[PDB]
Order: structure tokens, then C-alpha cells, then sequence
């Protein structure tokens, strides 16, 4: 589980990966009991753990790829999961409805807080980028 | 530990506890107090301390040293003893027995090597250690075990230093406390110059110079695809409506300040 | 001094000066707590120096292969330590030093700046330098070193001339068939700048490197059908290979175009529709393209691509974009100092 949800950067795979971990879970509330309670707080990791990873490689995806993606929860409870991992702690996801498409980074006013997770990471969007872009001149100069 | 990790606090205070001295005497004997993790030997502050120079005689003051760890207890409790330094390069019959005296305490104790000068080199520093056992007729033979010390910066610090840094480009090793647009302008005078050394190889590594090519042809190409890509329209949104945020802050800051003097106008009547 | 060896001569006849020191070498190791080690050292560096540790090292070196080689080690630790002024006949110490470290580990000094400094301040020739290195080949190798290894390797491959190429056959099918299995060795263009390499020719494995470094999966799906036998039979299996090569013709499509559409890679790298989308994180995970999908207007936007050979134009697009790079930030130098 520290290997999936925390270390590693696979952006695809953490749906059914990390959900076939908790279906062992639902198999024994019987014989163990004692980890039930943790059963949905899990998945609201899940969530956004996808769109801390997904928001840093796609530009656009469809909304209707993603309700295939994540299998265990329906649109609704989805959509508003969405949106407080994204005004609240730092993810950078934007909905558009006319062509059923989200968007992720694509917007460059975006001054970023302190408090996100830095977890699994790759290269950010450019908001993260098109900011910090001096020190990558002052930095591999003076190293070459 | 087999690395120490030094931190640049202990040097300057060898060196400004170096020139103030007892005349004709070479060393200073004073203790350490830092951390570790069984690799990395972390040393994080330092005193001076005297004591009595004579022939095969050196009088360290047991009431003294105790009281400096103890005065530095009171400031933290979370400081386990790791070493003292001694100067010089060179180890006199003094040098040993003082080593044997931490040891009743009972670290292994890291000892560490400063010069003044060496008068063809450089400060050359070593960290040192005493550890043996014994025969016991003729237990008196004894080396030191040598380890590598390596400093280490943290970002207040690193940050820090470069303005202490800015000492050595300076006649009489004054700059007044700087700017910060005479430093932004000199940080693009910190580019010019870094600029300056990858260009002038570059009409180098073009016509001839082309032996070792691949490894700076693998950083320059590197350094210009790290730099992402915008059409600059985009740009102007972002850069100059910023600029009418801080013009905006500039005008409110004195919108208030010219607020708080007429309000001052008003009440020192 | 001279009367700590005689008390050691008393330790050493009841148990099992320069010939007396060499003498009182040959007496403990044949029985062999730690002074008694350790005042050797005490009594080896404070005198000539070079017949007694020739002596003393290969008693040090025997004893590796036997039960507990942590003490002659931890020994030699401190001897190596020890000496640090010059001698030629460091190396043979530090050849103990290694030889020590492959039979146990990394607490030693290994690096690149300091082993040339090891070299040609003990300014022996490429013959030396051809054991010290390939001393710290297997020795890294062993220790799961990979990535440091190819730099151990690489000037292994570059201290050769075009003379002395003839002998290097072996560490030239072994650096490759190494690296080959390694995924994420990604320059081959620096297996190919050495003078052995271009001088071999044929069937071994440099031919390979022609497949791989300019050409596309359209030059290695034809060589797949050539040869089942001799790629398979040396330390490569051929799947991995694919998948290197899926990635060699991507990235040099990714250089090029930075509007590059999805059946682009169906066509060319010969997988159905949804194999793309995890391949891509692939490719943007291991450094090389840092790439993007617009998948809802089916696009693949890149940020960046890197070179797999350069040439007189990749030099030049450095060139005038730097420029005047310089020359805006020229203008910005003169009027930021001007301010004040």
C-alpha cells in the first residue's frame, strides 16, 4: 500500500490496483472486523491521489473516460470529490460540460499555496512551471 | 560515524578565536556539540576555551570545559558531545593526552585537524578520531584513525553566506548592506557573466573544439528544453495584469501610509 | 621505535630491523588483538617502506578467503588512511583495499575527479591504469553499482588508442550486452565514440548500435527475422529490446513535430488504440520526453524532446536563440543597475 498510494507514479493503475487491496477487506468483516471502518475513507484518498497524479501528465480528458476509470462510486459522488480537492489543496482541475471535457493545469494566472501534497511527482503544470522558470536558467548555468 | 558533517558556523569561530589569543602559545582546546545518525557525524556549535602551555605539559581546566557544555545545556538539552578541534597540522606530545581525557567521559571522540597556513597549500582540514587497545607492558604506540569532514548549508544559511561571500570581490573587505534592485540587476549580472562562459566555448565547440562534445551537448540542450513553451499572448495576461497587481499595491500601500500621516496631521494638534 | 617489534617478537614466537619488521609480518597471519595489527602500523610508517608492505599486503590479501575477513579489512582501513603523502605502491595496498571491498563495501573514496587524481599524480601508465579500472569494474558491478559502472566502463573503453584495440573484444561484446540489459541506459551515441568500437565490425553486437541510435523499428522488425539465434543467445532477451526501440523512434518523432496526432504510433510503432495512453507515462516517467495528451481533441502536445546525435544545425539553434538571449538580457543589465 505505501508503494501504490504513496510512492509511485502510475496514474492508470491506481484504480484497480489499490481497490483489489480494499476487495480483500470486503471479503472478512467476519473474520477480521477490526480494518471496516476504514473501508470508505480509503477511496476518498483515491480520488484525488488519481487527480494529484493524472493532472500532472493529461491536458484533456474527457469526464466520460474517468466515470469508467474509478469503478466503485457513481457520477455524482465523483463530481463533488472533484471540486474540494481542486479550490482547496492545490490541484489544478477545471470541468467544462459543452464537450463533456476536463482540463487540467491550462489556466496561467495561478498563484500556488503551501499546504498541497507534494507526493508521487513528475514535471507539474506549466502554473508551476511558467513560474520558478529564472531559477532553471540560474541553476544549469552555474552547474555547466 | 564514518562522515562528519560539519556545518561553517565552527570555522570563522576557530579562526576569530584563532587570532584572539594568548601570545606565543599554538592551540586552543575547546569541545563540540552536535548529533548523529551512524554515518553522518553532525557538529553543530562552538566555543574557545584556554589553558596552560608548558613543557609536556598541557593544563586543561576540568572545571571550565564541564561548565561551557553545561552553559550550552541551558540553551538546548538535544547536543550529545562528538569532539574537540585542535590547530595545526603538525601533533606534538600534547596533542595525545588531551584526547585521552574525553574518553573518561566516553564518546568516541571526533577530533578535527585546522591549520593557519600551509605555506605551499591551502586549509587542508581532516577529521580525526582516537581509538586502540593495549599490550601492557609498552602500551605506547597509538596513530589516529582519519575520517573526511564535509560541511554542509541549509537555505538561511546558503542564502546567508553569499552576502558574507560578497567579502572577497572587495578592496578593504567592505560591502555596505545591499538593494534588492541593485541585487536583482546583479543577479542578471550573475547571469552575464555565467552566460559569458557557455558562449564563448559555443563559437569554440561549433568550429573546432568537438573532443569531449556530447557531454555539454547533452547540458545545453537540456537547459533549453527545461524552459517550457508559450505563443507570448499568453504571457501578457499573466506578466502585465501582475504589474497592475503590485502598481495596485503600490498606490494602496500609499493610499493608507498618506492616510496614516494625515490622520498624524490631524492628532499632533 | 625499534622495542615495540621486540616485544612483538615475544608475542609472536610464544604464540605460533627492517628484515625484523619483515620477519614479524611472516609470524602473525600464519597464526591469525587488534594493536597487535595496529602497532604494525605504528611500526610500518614510521621508517625504505617498499619491501615490507609488498610483504605485509599479500599476507593482507590471503586471509579474505578465509573465515573472518573483517579484521585484516577494518585493518587495512585505517593503513590505507594512513599513507597519504605519495607511493606507487599505494595501488597495490588500495588493490587489497578493493580487493577487500568486493569480498564483503562502499565506505571508500571512489570518485572521478579523485581516482584521476589517483592516476596521474601516481602518474603510472595506461597498464596500471588498465588493472586499477578494471579492479573497480567488478568490484562495482557486484555491489549493484549500474549506473556508476558504465562511467568505470566508458573510460575503460576511452584509456585504449588504435593500437592496443586489438585486445579489447571481450569488454567490448561485455559492455554492451551489460547495458543491453539494463532499461534504462539510454545513450548509445557514447558506446559508439570509442576507438575499439569503430574498428569492429561483422556480426557483434556494435551492429546492433546502428539499429538502435540513428535508425527506427523498421531497420530491428526486419533483423528480429535474420537472426532468432544471436541475439537471443548472448545475455539479451528480445522483448525488453522492443520496448527500447518503441521508445527510440517515439522520442525521435517527439523531437520533430509537437503537434503529433494518436495513430501516428499505431502506424508506426504497431499497437491497437488503447495501448497508448499507459505507454505514454512510460515515456514521460524515465526523463527523456516530457509529453502531454490533449486526449479529448485526440493530440499529443509535448513540452520537450532530447537528441539521440547531434549536428552543426544543434549546435545552431544554441546559438541564435542564446544570443539574443544575451542581448535582452544585455538591455535588462543596463537598466536595473541604472535604477540606483
Amino acid at each position: 500500500l505505501y508503494n501504490w498510494l504513496e510512492v509511485e507514479f502510475n496514474p492508470l493503475k491506481l484504480c484497480e490496483r489499490v481497490t483489489k487491496v480494499l476487495n480483500w477487506v470486503r471479503e472478512q468483516p467476519e473474520k477480521e472486523p477490526e480494518l471496516q471502518q476504514y473501508v470508505p475513507q480509503l477511496q476518498n484518498n483515491t480520488i484525488l491521489r488519481l487527480l494529484q497524479q493524472v493532472s500532472q501528465i493529461y491536458q484533456s480528458i474527457e469526464f466520460s473516460r474517468l466515470t469508467s476509470l474509478v469503478p466503485f462510486v457513481d457520477a455524482f459522488q465523483l463530481e463533488r470529490a472533484i471540486v474540494d480537492a481542486a479550490r482547496h489543496c492545490d490541484l489544478q482541475v477545471r470541468i467544462d460540460h459543452t464537450s463533456r471535457t476536463l482540463s487540467f493545469g491550462s489556466d496561467l494566472n495561478y498563484a500556488t499555496r503551501e499546504d498541497a501534497p507534494i507526493g508521487p511527482h513528475l514535471q507539474s503544470m506549466p502554473s508551476e512551471q511558467i513560474r520558478n522558470q529564472l531559477t532553471a536558467m540560474s541553476s544549469v548555468l552555474a552547474k555547466a | 560515524g564514518r562522515v562528519v558533517r560539519l556545518h561553517p558556523v565552527i570555522l570563522a569561530s576557530i579562526v576569530d578565536s584563532y587570532e584572539r589569543r594568548n601570545e606565543g602559545a599554538a592551540r586552543v582546546i575547546g569541545t563540540l556539540l552536535g548529533t548523529v545518525d551512524k554515518h553522518s557525524v553532525e557538529v553543530t556549535n562552538c566555543f574557545s576555551v584556554p589553558h596552560n602551555e608548558s613543557e609536556d605539559e598541557v593544563a586543561v581546566d576540568m572545571e571550565f570545559a564541564k561548565n561551557m557544555y553545561e552553559l550550552h545545556k541551558k540553551v538546548s538539552p538535544n547536543e550529545l558531545i562528538l569532539g574537540w578541534y585542535a590547530t595545526g597540522h603538525d601533533i606534538t606530545e600534547h596533542s595525545v593526552l588531551i584526547h585521552e581525557y574525553y574518553s573518561r567521559e566516553a564518546p568516541n571522540p571526533i577530533h578535527l585537524t585546522v591549520d593557519t597556513s600551509l605555506q605551499n597549500g591551502r586549509m587542508s582540514i581532516k577529521a580525526y578520531v582516537s581509538t586502540l587497545m593495549g599490550v601492557p607492558g609498552r602500551t605506547m604506540g597509538v596513530m589516529f584513525t582519519p575520517l573526511t569532514v564535509k560541511y554542509a548549508y541549509y537555505d538561511t544559511e546558503r542564502i546567508g553566506v553569499d552576502l558574507i561571500m560578497k567579502t572577497c570581490f572587495s578592496p578593504n573587505r567592505v560591502i555596505g548592506l545591499s538593494s534588492d534592485l541593485q541585487q536583482v540587476g546583479g543577479a542578471s549580472a550573475r547571469i552575464q557573466d555565467a552566460l559569458s562562459t557557455v558562449l564563448q566555448y559555443a563559437e569554440d565547440v561549433l568550429s573546432g573544439k568537438v573532443s569531449a562534445d556530447n557531454t555539454v551537448g547533452r547540458f545545453l540542450m537540456s537547459l533549453v528544453n527545461q524552459v517550457p513553451k508559450i505563443v507570448p499572448d499568453d504571457f501578457e495576461t499573466m506578466l502585465n495584469s501582475n504589474i497592475n497587481d503590485l502598481l495596485m499595491v503600490t498606490y494602496l500601500a500609499n493610499l493608507t501610509q498618506s492616510q496614516i500621516a494625515l490622520n498624524e496631521k490631524l492628532v499632533n494638534l | 621505535e625499534e622495542d615495540q617489534a621486540a616485544e612483538l617478537r615475544a608475542y609472536l614466537k610464544s604464540k605460533g630491523l627492517h628484515v625484523d619488521l619483515a620477519q614479524i609480518i611472516e609470524a602473525c597471519d600464519v597464526c591469525l588483538v587488534e594493536s597487535v595489527m595496529n602497532s604494525v602500523v605504528s611500526l610500518l610508517l614510521i621508517l625504505k617502506q617498499e619491501a615490507l608492505i609488498e610483504s605485509l599486503c599479500e599476507k593482507l590479501v590471503k586471509f579474505r578467503e578465509g573465515e573472518r575477513p573483517s579484521l585484516r579489512l577494518q585493518l587495512l582501513s585505517n593503513l590505507f588512511h594512513g599513507m597519504d603523502k605519495n607511493t606507487p605502491v599505494r595501488y597495490t595496498v588500495y588493490c587489497s583495499l578493493i580487493k577487500v571491498a568486493a569480498s564483503c563495501i562502499q565506505y571508500i573514496p571512489t570518485e572521478l575527479d579523485q581516482v584521476r587524481k589517483w592516476i596521474s599524480d601516481w602518474n603510472l601508465t595506461t597498464e596500471k591504469k588498465h588493472t586499477l579500472l578494471r579492479l573497480l569494474y567488478e568490484a562495482l558491478v557486484d555491489c549493484k553499482k549500474s549506473d556508476a559502472a558504465s562511467k568505470v566502463m566508458v573510460e575503460l573503453l576511452g584509456s585504449y588508442t588504435e593500437d592496443n584495440a586489438s585486445q579489447a573484444r571481450v569488454d567490448a561484446h561485455r559492455c554492451i550486452v551489460r547495458a543491453l540489459k539494463d532499461p534504462n541506459a539510454f545513450l548509445f551515441d557514447h558506446l559508439l565514440t570509442l576507438k575499439p568500437v569503430k574498428f569492429l565490425e561483422g556480426e557483434l553486437i556494435h551492429d546492433l548500435l546502428t539499429i538502435f541510435v540513428s535508425a527506427k523499428l523498421a531497420s530491428y522488425v526486419k533483423f528480429y527475422q535474420n537472426n532468432k539465434d544471436f541475439i537471443d543467445s548472448l545475455g539479451l532477451l528480445h522483448e525488453q529490446n522492443m520496448a527500447k526501440m518503441r521508445l527510440l523512434t517515439f522520442m525521435g518523432m517527439a523531437v520533430e513535430n509537437k503537434e503529433i496526432s494518436f495513430d501516428t504510433m499505431q502506424q508506426e510503432l504497431q499497437i491497437g488504440a488503447d495501448d497508448v495512453e499507459a505507454f505514454v507515462i512510460d515515456a514521460v516517467r524515465t526523463k527523456m520526453v516530457y509529453c502531454k495528451i490533449d486526449q479529448t481533441q485526440r493530440k499529443v502536445v509535448v513540452s520537450h524532446s532530447t537528441h539521440r546525435t547531434f549536428g552543426k544545425q544543434q549546435w545552431q539553434q544554441l546559438y541564435d536563440t542564446l544570443n539574443a538571449w544575451k542581448q535582452n538580457l544585455n538591455k535588462v543589465k543596463n537598466s536595473l543597475l541604472s535604477l540606483s
